């Protein structure tokens, strides 16, 4: 069936460059737009450019000015975007998507990629601070604040996943080059501090878990 | 540029009733060919965009009867003649037919429920993260409806905007409201010479703010 | 149309 595989997230300082890759499969490559469009964390979608793999033509956004280069290899029948001179403002998430032919243009945005996450940060793989979130009712909240860690993602789980009702966590958030999450766990008052209530952190792209057990504060 | 300009931001749907959500351009999106190349979308939470309709009121293959779209020249309308659950997420129109294509800013549909007042509960640096010579403040907003909310932060009376990171969740599963954490960060130096933190919560079920504090010096 | 010559 035909399908367009993209990596799942690509890490690049600012200043520097990236080369995305769409890698095509179960059509005739070269009869088909592949475009590309861009998507901020709470917005929506743009178009950046797009190429037909059977010559290379190539059209782009002005809105880039002459910063994507858009290219393939029709022996891999694969895609590739390249950005240069990368600042905060390319953070997004970037779409591979199928166009239609030189002949139809019924086919356009038919089939979509996954998306390449790409996140312009000058920091190198950090592992995560956990701080705990204590009250300085019949119900009491709790937390986890998780902060200072490079790349995405961290999970969160709470009394090794058993704990599961009543848990609100929230995306995270790049800022001065450094990923922040929180995670909150609502539970009865009846049952904490009696009872424990432990937030289990995992980051995998340091090799990290860290259990921080929420105890009352003083 | 043709602008798409999509009418309702967000669309409060019931299950099993009915939703219409329009899409007007700027140009007539009629082609020198005679067709009309505009397509609608959807990307449900956490996916890419699928196509649902392409060339203004046709099909996609597995798109359930319930999708219609219609209009001609300017004006555009999707509609769905039941909601299901798996019809929330945001739409998007598209066109085709003038260079370069856009993409419409897109229409959000979620689920109506009634208003509920936010959950606020704030929490002062941990013992941990102070050690570390930073100082973060949170402030949880958990399970309010409908999804607007603003939150206003004040150090010893004055307003403070610098080093505040808001993130905010999907519409809950099961009951339906949305929540939000904010989160304040210092310097452990900045933070030990001011002594009132208060997170303030506005929302429209009520006319006061919530108001959340403490004071360092306790 | 777009990509069409």
């Amino acid at each position: 069936q035909v399908q367009l595989q993209q990596p799942g997230a690509e890490f690049v300082k600012p200043g520097a460059s990236v080369r995305m890759s769409c890698k095509a499969s179960g059509y005739t490559f070269t009869s088909y737009w592949i475009a590309w469009v861009k998507q901020r964390p709470g917005q929506g979608l743009e178009w950046i450019g797009d190429i037909y793999p059977g010559s290379g033509y190539t059209n782009y956004n002005g809105k880039l000015k002459n910063r994507a280069t858009l290219t393939v290899d029709t022996s891999s029948n694969t895609a590739y975007m390249q950005l240069s001179s990368l600042t905060s403002e390319d953070s997004a998430v970037y779409y591979c998507t199928r166009g239609g032919t030189t002949f139809v243009a019924e086919p356009w945005l038919a089939y979509w990629g996954q998306g390449t996450l790409v996140a312009v940060s000058a920091a190198s793989t950090t592992p995560p601070s956990v701080y705990p979130l204590a009250p300085g009712n019949s119900m009491v909240t709790l937390g986890c604040l998780v902060k200072g860690y490079f790349p995405e993602p961290v999970t969160v789980t709470w009394n090794s996943g058993s704990l599961s009702s009543g848990v609100h966590t929230f995306p995270a958030v790049l800022q001065s080059d450094l990923y922040t999450l929180s995670s909150s766990v609502t539970v009865p008052s009846s049952t904490w501090p009696s009872e424990t209530v432990t937030c289990n952190v995992a980051h995998p792209a340091s090799s990290t878990k860290v259990d921080k057990k929420i105890v009352p504060r003083d | 540029d043709v602008v798409m300009t999509q009418t309702a931001l967000t669309l409060s749907v019931t299950i099993g009733q009915p939703a219409s959500i329009s899409c007007k351009s700027s140009q007539s999106l009629l082609d020198s060919d005679g067709k009309t190349y505009l397509n609608w979308l959807l990307q449900r939470p956490g996916q890419s965009p699928k196509r649902l309709i392409y060339l203004v009121s046709k099909l996609d293959s597995g798109v359930p009867d319930r999708f219609t779209g219609s209009g001609s020249g300017t004006d555009f309308t999707l509609k769905i003649s039941r909601v299901e659950a798996e019809d929330l997420g945001v739409y998007y129109c598209w066109q085709g037919t003038h260079f370069p294509q856009t993409f419409g800013g897109g229409t959000r549909l979620e689920i109506k429920r009634t208003d509920a007042a936010p959950t606020v509960s704030i929490f002062p640096p941990s013992s941990e993260q102070l050690t570390s010579g930073g100082a973060s403040v949170v402030c949880f907003l958990n399970n309010f409806y409908p999804k607007d909310i603003n939150v206003k932060w004040k150090i010893d009376g004055s307003e403070r905007q610098n080093g505040v990171l808001n993130s905010w969740t999907d519409q809950d599963s099961k009951d339906s409201t949305y929540s939000m954490s904010s989160t304040l960060t210092l310097t452990k130096d900045e933070y030990e010479r001011h002594n009132s933190y208060t997170c303030e919560a506005t929302h429209k079920t009520s006319t006061s703010p919530i108001v959340k504090s403490f004071n360092r010096n306790e | 149309a777009v990509g069409l010559g």
